[PDB]
């Protein structure tokens, strides 16, 4: 049995148990207002600073954060959020002159130079328990029109490289608005697809080995072939009513958009052309890039294989157990537990009723009470 | 619920017309010379549930009796103890299931089912609300239902 071989209203059923299963990992919104009073204060304390290197500087959101699709890291308590600061007066700072007047300004502060930690790339603050703010400096980049944000980042062996964070964000959000037409009869919907992607690829990759395991798919490629692949669906107007064949057509057509060019795999940037999101695949030394070629392919097939097995499982509790096996155990018992209180609730209400064709019971012929001993 | 007790227990005849018009039931029998009523076709208790087959069995004077056949649910069960289970019957094979609770322990003398009530109206949705419980018992080693008092004593038989 295949998954596209189901009926509408099974793959409507396990489409919504998927969905109530990432409602978990997301963030919610005070804990998101929490995280961004924490930064918008570590900006305005940087911007307090005398020096005039570091005098203007913003701090804005990036990444996973700033594009909506979070998902609680398993086994860690804490939360990431990853942001960038912009000198406008950086434009030929020096590497040394910024780290310097970042390192001793968050120094300065009383609360802040407790839980300073230093990271390769950049600064970090140790905030207790939940969640994690990453800094990252940087310099304007002109002579290079764009929709947005042409920019220099810091990375430790060039010093300097190529980003543009605001126009990959400002792409991703005009893509996901838009909705697949729907067949009539006689979060965004991306965003829930990139975060089940995640969720799949995290729970695959602790069962492989440490070379399967360092070279799982990253987040970034998994982001942008989602997009690809969901504007060609959206452009060629294919009318979906069945929702995991949305994600399994979505899914489908990913590895078509890795381009090779002279032995070089690019994964590019839509706006910034230099933005190589798949540079390591492209290095071979030690064979370690060829390696991750393999691994994302080996993760689509287990990911393709994966809704074939949820789909030949017969029995409410081996549907419960295919669930466990591939989204982990813990998100699944507070569905479980919910659907019994609900069973409960209906129970007492009277709204429990029986179908007519099949007897299976519908929860909103009310059942009366203490159907057991 | 307080009614009159004008109402009294129904004759077979009338009780015979209530299962064709609900479901779809695989035969409908009268046997021993129209003193027992038979019901007999699968049961569903969800969308990605089992196959079951589920037969019911009435005299005037006697409490329904609720029998499941097919699949043999034992082995399923692997030997351990099937909670919820009647004395077995012994001419109509399969486990048999209680469904109600009887007239000694109701205070007010109203059973939860009463003879007024119709054979397809409570015992087929209550056998189907006992299957979906009964899978739910696997897969978590505890039966998240309604269960019976801790008895120190009484038998209930």
């Amino acid at each position: 049995t295949t998954a596209r071989n189901l009926p509408s209203g099974k793959k409507q059923r396990i489409a919504d148990l998927l969905s109530q299963i990432i409602e978990t990992l997301d963030l919610t919104k005070t804990q998101y207002a929490n995280i961004e009073s924490a930064y918008n204060g570590v900006g305005t304390f940087l911007s307090e600073g005398d020096d005039p290197l570091l005098q203007d500087a913003v701090i804005y959101p990036q990444g996973s954060v700033r594009l909506n699709t979070t998902v609680k890291p398993k086994n860690e308590e804490q939360y990431d959020i990853d942001l960038i600061c912009y000198l406008p007066h950086a434009t030929q700072a020096d590497y040394t002159g910024v780290i310097s007047a970042i390192r001793q300004r968050l120094e300065s502060h009383k609360t802040y130079k407790t839980l300073l930690s230093e990271l390769p790339r950049g600064f970090r603050i140790n905030y207790a328990g939940d969640y994690h703010l990453d800094i990252t400096p940087g310099r304007d980049h002109t002579g290079t029109a764009h929709p947005g944000q042409p920019l220099w980042v810091v990375d430790a062996q060039t010093a300097w490289k190529e980003s543009n964070p605001s126009g990959y964000a400002e792409w991703f959000e005009s893509s996901a608005s838009v909705q697949p037409l729907r067949t009539i009869l006689v979060k965004k919907l991306l965003n829930h697809i990139v975060q089940i992607l995640k969720r799949h690829r995290d729970e695959w990759a602790a069962e492989q080995d440490e070379v399967r395991q360092r070279c799982r798919p990253i987040s970034v490629i998994i982001t942008t072939l989602a997009c690809h692949a969901y504007n060609h669906i959206i452009a060629d107007r294919r009318a979906y009513d069945n929702d995991l064949d949305i994600l399994l057509d979505v899914l489908e057509l990913m590895p078509d958009f890795i381009v090779s060019t002279q032995g070089a795999i690019h994964v590019n940037n839509p706006h910034m052309p230099e933005e190589n999101f798949a540079e390591k695949w492209n290095r071979s030394e030690q064979d370690e890039g060829p390696q991750r070629s393999e691994a994302f392919y080996q993760w689509h097939a287990a990911a393709q294989a994966t809704f074939n097995t949820i789909a030949a499982s017969v029995g409410e509790d081996n549907l419960f157990l295919s669930l466990e096996d591939s989204f982990g155990k813990t998100p699944v018992d507070v569905v479980r537990q919910r659907l019994m209180e609900h069973m409960q609730s209906a129970r007492e209400q009277g709204s429990l009723h029986l179908d007519k064709k099949t007897g299976g019971l519908i929860a909103t012929a009310g059942v009366p009470k203490n159907t057991f001993y | 619920v307080v009614i009159r007790h004008h109402c009294k227990p129904l004759t077979i005849a009338q009780q015979y017309r209530a299962l064709k018009a609900g479901g779809p039931y695989e035969r409908l029998r009268i046997i021993h010379h129209d003193r027992t009523l038979l019901w007999e076709g699968w049961l569903q208790p969800s969308l990605f549930s089992r196959r079951y087959k589920v037969a019911v069995r009435y005299s005037l004077g006697t409490p329904p009796i609720c029998v499941v056949t097919e699949p043999d649910l034992f082995a399923l069960a692997g030997t351990r103890a099937i909670p919820h289970l009647y004395p077995a019957d012994k001419h109509i094979p399969g486990a048999r299931l209680c469904l109600f609770l009887p007239r000694s322990q109701a205070d007010d003398g109203l059973s939860e089912w009463r003879a007024q009530l119709k054979i397809s109206d409570t015992l087929i949705p209550w056998a189907s609300l006992w299957l979906f419980y009964f899978e739910q018992w696997l897969h978590t080693g505890h039966w998240e239902g309604g269960g019976k008092h801790p008895r120190p004593s009484e038998v209930k038989n």
